C-alpha cells in the first residue's frame, strides 16, 4: 500500500 | 547437532541483535519527554519510543539470513505484520519480575503498568501483555533462542498479504530447524523440558496481542488529536 519510509528504511 | 550452517545462522543473528538493541538505552533521550502526573500524558514519549523501536526491528530483520532474498514488497509485508510482536518480545530484555516494569536504565525510562496505559491503550491490551512477559521472562531463553524467536516471528508466512510463502517458509525453516537442533544440543534438562512448544505458543500468544493492538489503534486513529501525537512512521507501518 506504498509505504515510502519503510521501502526506504528497508533498502 | 547443529550444523556449521545452523552455528552460522545464530552467529548472525546475535551479532544483529547487538547492533540493533542497545541495553544502555542511550538514545532514549532524543524521545520527547515522558509525563507521569495523567490524560494520555506518555503518549508523545512511547510513541517516539514505538517508533524508534520499530526502527531498530527493521535494521535486525534485514540481517536475517536470507530475508534479502525475499521481494522489497513481501519485506515490507512481513515487517508491517511482526512490528508490534518483536518490540514487544525484545522488550522482554529490560522487563522485570521484581515489580513488573520495563526498566530502562533509569526512573523516567522505567515503565509501569500505569506508565504504559497512558497512551491511548486499555487495560484490555496492557494486562495480557504483562502476563505474556512474566511467561516468556520465566522460559529463561539462552540468547541464542531470543534472537531466533524473535527472526522467527518476522518471517512468518502466514502473514496477511505474503506472495512468495513459499519462499517465507523455506527461510523460516531454516530458523526453526535451527531453533529445535539447538535446544537439543545446548539447552540442557529440564529447562528445554517442551521448550520450543512453549516458544511456538508465545508466537500465537503475539498474534492475539497483535490482534488486539490493532484493534485499538485503529479506534484512536479516529481522533486526530490522538494520531496528531504520533510519528509519521508508526501512522504508515500501523495505518493512515
Ligand atoms: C517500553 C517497552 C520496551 C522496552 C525495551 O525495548 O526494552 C515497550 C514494548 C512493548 C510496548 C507497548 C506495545 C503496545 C502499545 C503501542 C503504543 O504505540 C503505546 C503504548 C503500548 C502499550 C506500548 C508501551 C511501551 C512498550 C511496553
Amino acid at each position: 500500500k506504498n509505504h515510502p519510509m519503510l521501502m526506504n528504511l528497508l533498502k | 547437532k547443529l550444523s556449521e550452517e545452523q552455528q552460522h545462522i545464530i552467529a548472525i543473528l546475535l551479532d544483529a541483535h547487538h547492533k540493533t538493541y542497545d541495553p544502555t538505552y542511550a538514545d532514549f533521550r532524543d524521545f520527547r519527554p515522558p509525563v507521569r502526573m495523567s490524560p494520555l500524558s506518555m503518549l508523545p514519549h512511547l510513541a517516539d519510543l514505538v517508533s524508534y523501536s520499530i526502527q531498530k526491528v527493521i535494521g535486525f530483520a534485514k540481517m536475517i539470513p536470507g530475508f534479502r532474498d525475499l521481494t522489497s514488497d513481501d519485506q515490507i509485508v512481513l515487517l508491517k505484520s511482526s512490528a508490534i510482536e518483536v518490540i514487544m518480545l525484545r522488550s522482554n530484555q529490560s522487563f522485570t519480575m521484581d515489580d513488573m516494569s520495563w526498566d530502562c536504565g533509569s526512573q523516567d525510562y522505567k515503565y509501569d503498568v500505569t506508565d504504559v496505559s497512558k497512551a491511548g491503550h486499555t487495560l484490555e491490551l496492557i494486562e495480557p501483555l504483562i502476563k505474556f512477559q512474566v511467561g516468556l521472562k520465566k522460559l529463561n531463553l539462552h540468547e541464542e533462542e531470543h534472537v531466533l524467536l524473535m527472526a522467527i516471528c518476522i518471517v512468518s508466512p502466514d502473514r496477511p498479504g505474503v506472495q512468495d510463502a513459499k519462499l517465507v517458509e523455506a527461510i523460516q525453516d531454516r530458523l526453526s530447524n535451527t531453533l529445535q537442533t539447538y535446544i537439543r544440543c545446548r539447552h540442557p534438562p529440564p529447562g528445554s523440558h517442551q521448550l520450543y512448544a512453549k516458544m511456538i505458543q508465545k508466537l500465537a500468544d503475539l498474534r492475539s496481542l497483535n490482534e488486539e493492538h490493532s484493534k485499538q489503534y485503529r479506534s484512536l486513529s479516529f481522533q486526530p488529536e490522538n494520531s496528531m501525537k504520533l510519528t509519521p512512521l508508526v501512522l504508515e507501518v500501523f495505518g493512515n
